[PDB]
RNA sequence: GUUUGACCUCAAAUCAGGUAGGAGUACCCGCUGAAAAGCGGAGGAAAAGAAACCAACCGGGAUUGCCUUAGUAACGGCGAGUGAAGCGGCAAAAGCUCAAAUUUGAAAUCUGGUACGGUGCCCGAGUUGUAAUUUGGAGAGGGCAACUUGUAAAGUGCCUUCGAAGAGUCGAGUUGUUUUGCAGCUCUAAGUGGGUGGUAAAUUCCAUCUAAAGCUAA
């Protein structure tokens, strides 16, 4: 398959080098300047069949600080949407190596993904994503570079692995499921895990708890 | 309250912009906007807008511009 | 509603196994043991280290 | 290259004035 | 001088350079006996002067000064319009029965949309070869522009006439070579 | 000092909480039956980009401003 | 009024029109000196939108400068050149790959036509002398980043 | 017509009238800038200043300064420590002017000179637009009605028709700098547009202003 890779008009640098690094990781995949809307969806699917590509990647960011991502086949009825948590970037020493960008990826499950569907759903589209044909440049070596998938949960910690025996290499996503849905962008809402609470509640409950404090006093 | 900035069109605006866009003919990247329509579709012809371009909503605005030029030229 | 369009995604997903171990894969059968104190990336690296090591043998093999 | 300009808008002739005006009091009384 | 050195040598480069379709436009102009005669039609229509408008104001209120004095009723004025923003005022109505353009205008970009306009609206245009001559006309040292409404039954046939003839030897002759681009040959 | 509107306050911590204004409106001055450019003249503080949108605010505003009319005597 | 015309005009610079404008002009500027006198403005729609009056008193200069902001550096040559008169603001007018042009509007306070129309006395006052030294101008206040 | 004259442009003035420098610089405003110095520019103050604002409310309403917000939010080998802002109380309170459509039934505008700040006359400047009127809080045209203050100016009720606005700019890529902004190079829009911010029971909603021009005491 071929794979896009969109970010939103939210920008932050440590937010930044994530997608650069993303970027790297898939070849097939690509570095589409920016849109404009955080709303408008389906034109991406144009982009897609623009592009000819079988699984779109849009990234927003709104408020600076909060991180959305979908990812949809564009013709295609599946579309999942994730929150993104607890980032960190190439720059620290928690990595301390490098690799030839487009070896074939190994990937894992820390889950079993077979018992819940949407997690099946989550699990196949994943694979998806981040199958990489034989199309990838510099993929004739391996340089055992993997990655797993691991629900604590129900936040999946994602990370990525070198051989020294290993060593941590690539980013580090603790991330968590929002809601799934049915079209290329839109089609109706199918699924949505209750478990989530987007942080704009959260400030919402702070926020309400501390009116009722100043009614009180 | 809304600022008649915002209400519409005025034919004067549109019969305005016509002119300026006849009188003042086309670009070379506009010239080549077109023959690459012509040529390889308007699939190739977004691409190349939209990387002259920053986005993409003004990209199909330029590609739909430009063919209603193609349009209101070749059938009159 | 939910499990009727899940499977049709199912559907729409187009993962053959005409191709065995190219999306070069390994799924685990239990979760990663994680106690809130103890440092949880820790619990998981040597965990994803037995299964990467597990699919590093898979290639090789194979 | 170069290529001669097509008038394909000016043939089109417009029956109206573009601005609906009303004329002023001042254009037909003594100044 | 340097002032002349740059003169001589602007209307050079932009001969030499292709001048755009637009432009060109200008300097294919009225010929010699038309502007004679569309100058001779004007000369009659020229506007009053400051000194003549001021000689006629203060016998106008020495005829009020008399006890006994005068009141009467007076017909409207004739004579060419000749600002540009007023120029264009009268065009979007109609009211142009004829307008003339001078080539020579420093900000040519000032002008440069007139004869399409006069051209989609029909009114009868006409592009004029020298603003210094529009300024004689008009008691000014230059206009750029000169626009005529209204033309008493004594010239309105000769007008009526003179608009076919603009018509048939501006629109008809040039309209073709007004489709062209122009100058690109080296000096 | 020249005469404000009551005005109610913003905000959770103050929704409670009424406060002295800036202008009434051109609309509030209106409905005194004055106009503004003339209440200007009389001392009256008025406000053009702020809007009546609370019912009661308004009215008090309005029997201020009538009280403030009733106790003004005006020298020719 | 035709003024319009001129604004959507410019609206499109580089059409073929205006970019032989640019070039025609670009040169003959190039012949002249690196600051000089214009008997008109070459936009006046943007010198009346930027305030321009065509009477005594208004002076139009056209500076060069090589490619602090550009403009406002080419507003501050003719305020060190021009002492006596009082910079109004500039405008953008034509460009090179060496250098870009602009056009500075400048009004003299001696002149009693200035010194009256009270509409335009307000710059007779000197705390207004230089502005573009402080940064007054309408560039200087974008630069110093001066907004709500 | 080899003449003469209209313009435009440019020079030259021991031609008329004005204006800049320099000192100081406690406070203020810009540029530069280390381990502050320096440069440029005033004034009695200066700057800023009447929202392309703040907010999510039962909304507020230029700017400026004080208390609080608060050593909090946020930032930081999240280490050294750095470090706000809405709102609220108070002081003082001020709003205005352009640029967009014609006065065309008369450039109505103004500098200068001269004879007695004003008036006359004359040169000029100016239509490549000076005056009057209109800055979105609308406003314009008329008609009717009355009022209120020389066929003078202005305010209000109703009918009809009109009802014009900041582009090498917004934005996007990249480079340098800065803590998001700024500066450079390539590119460059739209008008029931555009910018910003929330929002889904998502082929979403409604929320709020109008940049790319300017003045203004305390």
């Amino acid at each position: 398959q071929r794979t896009l890779l969109i970010s939103s008009r939210g920008v932050n640098y440590r937010h930044r080098h994530l997608i650069q690094d993303l970027s790297g990781l898939l070849p097939h995949s690509r570095k589409e300047p920016k849109l404009d809307t955080k709303k408008d969806l389906q034109q991406l699917n144009e982009i897609a069949e623009l592009y000819n590509c079988n699984n779109v990647l849009f990234f927003e960011a709104r408020k600076h600080q909060d991180l959305y991502l979908w990812l949809s086949k564009p013709p295609n009825g599946p579309t999942i949407k994730f929150y993104i948590q607890n980032l960190h970037t190439m720059d620290e020493l928690n990595f301390t190596g490098n690799c030839l960008k487009g070896s074939r990826p190994v990937l894992s499950f820390d889950q079993r993904f077979e018992s819940s569907p949407h997690y099946q759903l989550i699990k196949e589209l994943l694979v998806h994503n981040f199958g990489v044909p034989p199309n990838a440049r510099k993929s004739k070596p391996f340089i055992d570079h993997v990655m797993s998938f691991s629900i604590v949960d129900d936040k999946i910690w994602v990370r990525t692995y070198e051989i020294s025996s290993l060593v941590e290499i690539g980013p580090r996503f603790v991330m968590t499921v929002i809601l799934i849905l049915e079209g290329s962008f839109g089609g109706p809402k199918i699924y949505e895990n209750k478990q989530y609470v987007s942080p704009n509640v959260v400030r919402a409950q702070i926020k309400q708890q501390a009116a009722e404090e100043a009614k009180s006093r | 309250k809304i600022s008649y900035k915002k209400g519409a069109a005025s034919n004067r605006t549109k019969f305005v912009r016509s002119l300026v866009r006849e009188i003042a003919g086309l670009s070379p990247y506009e010239r080549r906007l077109i023959d690459l329509i012509r040529n390889s579709g308007e699939k190739r012809a977004r691409k190349v807008a939209k990387k002259r371009l920053g986005s993409f909503t003004r990209a199909k605005a330029k590609v739909e511009e430009m063919n209603n030029i193609i349009a209101a030229s070749r059938r009159h | 509603n939910n499990t009727k369009a899940m499977k049709h995604a199912l559907e729409r997903v187009q993962l053959p196994w005409k191709k065995h171990s190219f999306q070069e894969h390994q799924s685990v059968t239990s979760e990663t043991n994680t106690d809130e104190h103890i440092k949880d990336i820790y619990d998981d690296t040597e965990r994803e280290l037995a299964f990467y090591k597990q699919s590093l043998d898979a290639v090789l093999v194979a | 290259p170069y290529e001669p300009l097509i008038d394909w808008f000016t043939r089109h002739e417009e029956v109206m004035p573009l601005t609906a005006v009303p004329e002023p009091k001042r254009r037909f009384v003594p100044s | 001088p340097e002032y002349v050195r740059v003169q001589r040598q602007k209307k050079i480069l932009s001969i030499r350079l292709k001048v755009p379709p637009t432009i060109a436009q200008f300097q294919y102009t009225l010929d010699r006996n038309t502007a004679a005669e569309t100058f001779k039609l004007f000369n009659k229509y020229r506007p009053e002067t400051a000194a003549e408008k001021k000689e006629r104001l203060t016998k106008e209120a020495a005829a009020v000064a008399e006890g006994k004095s005068k009141q009467d009723a007076s017909p409207k004025p004739y004579a060419v319009k000749y600002g540009l923003n007023h120029v264009v005022a009268l065009i979007e109505n109609k009211k142009a029965k004829l307008v003339l353009i001078a080539n020579d205008v420093d900000p040519i970009e000032l002008v440069v949309f007139l004869p399409a306009l006069c051209k989609k609206m029909g009114v009868p245009y006409a592009i004029v070869k020298g603003k210094a001559r529009l300024g004689t006309l008009v008691n000014q040292k230059t206009s750029a522009v000169a626009a005529l409404t209204e033309v008493r039954a004594e010239d309105e046939a000769a007008l009526a006439k003179l608009v076919s003839t603009i018509d048939a030897n501006f629109a008809d002759k040039y309209d073709e070579v007004k489709k062209h681009w122009g100058g690109g040959i080296l000096g | 000092d020249l005469l404000r509107p009551v005005v109610r306050a913003p905000t959770v911590k103050y929704n409670r909480k009424v406060r002295a204004g800036r202008g009434f409106t051109l609309a509030e001055v209106k409905a005194a039956g004055l106009t503004a450019a003339y209440a200007r003249t009389i001392g009256i503080a008025v406000d053009h980009r702020r809007q009546n949108r609370n019912q009661e605010i308004f009215d008090a505003n309005v029997q201020r401003l009538k009280e403030y009319q009733s106790k003004i005597i005006v020298f020719p | 009024g035709a003024y319009k015309y001129l604004e959507e005009l410019q609206r499109k610079k580089q059409s073929d029109v205006l970019r032989f404008l640019q070039r025609v002009r670009v040169w003959e500027y190039r012949q002249k000196n690196v600051i000089h006198r214009a008997a008109r403005p070459t936009r006046p729609d943007k010198a009346r939108r930027l305030g321009y009056k065509a009477k005594q008193g208004f002076v139009i200069y056209r500076v060069r400068v090589r490619r602090r902001s550009l403009r406002a550096t080419a507003e501050e040559r003719v305020g060190r050149r021009a002492a006596n008169l009082r910079v109004l603001n500039s405008y953008w007018v034509n460009q090179d790959s060496t250098y870009k042009y602009f056009e500075v509007i400048l009004v003299d306070p001696q002149h009693k036509a200035i010194r009256r129309d009270a509409r335009y006395n307000w710059i007779c006052d000197p705390v207004h002398k230089h502005r573009e030294a402080r940064g007054l101008t309408a560039t200087g206040k974008k630069s110093r980043g001066i907004n709500k």
